[PDB]
């Protein structure tokens, strides 16, 4: 994350990340339950083979609550194509259950209607992971979090050189040097109300990091509600 | 008259989803609808969206 907080003791228990052979943190997921892992579909390609990360604060020091489990079955957005980023999305299932504890526990999915009103309502959201920090930089040890505000659709397109798909939206600022970046790909957009945290996109893509001018994009989770119940009954 | 999940979420803890002409609200799975019809009761002890801190 690129200048932002860092996440304190449970601050951000719904984190998960996806390490890969070398147990390098490629990606980051959010936990929805015991087996399920929401996360971005391109994130299926930095990897062969890999493994999810839950409980970790750190990258460096083991301070015991890190769990790592193995993907039973990667269930991918049968549309996602790179060459238009669009239904970047994809949940992933653990041959093992998540067990609960400090800095591990599932985030709220909501509702298509409120959500889309009420939630994306909002002014800003919440994005987290172990992303590089400043663009042509090292990659966080700690995990950060940032709030990001929401951007309206049009704003957004005008911003972006490429086309920003319904299933998409924008988040971050226009001139404030603070963004998610490479890396925190996959990770999640929460969003809180009242005191409760609802997912409500994860981090896609962005034309640099923190560039004025640009904004971070999204998957917007909203249009995937259905197709996350589907997946997560296994389908 | 009586309508509006805008006036402040219908009072609803989560969801809001008037029907008619009352509010009618719910709650995310893993929590229970209070007899007030309005509150959201955690079920588990590590319900979803809340943060696992020192609480
Ligand atoms: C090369 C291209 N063809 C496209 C077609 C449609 C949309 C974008 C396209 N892009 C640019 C693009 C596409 C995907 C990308 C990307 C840049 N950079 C990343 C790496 N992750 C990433 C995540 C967040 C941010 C950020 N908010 N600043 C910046 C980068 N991914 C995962
Ligand atoms: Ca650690």
């Amino acid at each position: 994350i690129v200048g932002g907080q860092e996440c304190k003791d449970g601050e951000c228990p719904w984190q998960a990340l996806l390490i890969n052979e070398e147990n390098e943190g490629f990606c980051g997921g959010t936990i929805l339950s015991e087996f399920y892992i929401l996360t971005a579909a391109h994130c299926l390609y930095q990897a062969k083979r890999f493994k999810v990360r839950v409980g970790d604060r750190n990258t460096e020091q083991e301070e015991g609550g890190e769990a790592v489990h193995e993907v039973e079955v990667v269930i991918k957005h049968n549309r996602f194509t790179k060459e238009t980023y669009d239904f970047d999305i994809a949940v992933l299932r653990l041959k093992t259950p998540i067990t609960f504890r400090m800095n591990v526990a599932p985030a709220c999915l909501p509702e298509r209607d409120w959500a889309e009103s009420t939630l994306m309502t909002q002014k800003t959201g919440i994005v987290s992971g172990f992303g590089r920090t400043h663009e042509k930089g090292r990659q966080s040890t700690r995990l950060k979090m940032l709030e990001v505000p929401y951007v309206d659709r049009n704003s957004c397109k005008l911003s972006s050189s490429f086309i920003i798909t319904q299933n998409m939206f924008c988040a971050g600022y226009d001139t404030k040097q603070e963004d998610a970046c490479q890396g925190d790909s996959g990770g999640p957009h929460v969003t809180r109300f009242k005191d409760t945290y609802f997912v409500t996109g994860i981090v896609s893509w962005g034309e640099g990091c923190a560039r004025k001018g640009k904004y971070g994009i999204y998957t917007k989770v909203t249009a995937f509600l259905k197709w996350i119940d589907r997946s997560m009954k296994t389908r | 008259t009586r309508k509006l999940c805008s006036l402040d979420n219908g009072d609803c803890d989560q969801f809001c989803h008037e029907e008619q002409n009352s509010v009618v609200c719910s709650c995310a799975r893993g929590y229970t609808l209070a007899d007030n019809g309005k509150a959201c009761i955690p079920t588990g002890p590590y319900p979803c969206g809340k943060q696992t801190l020192e609480r």
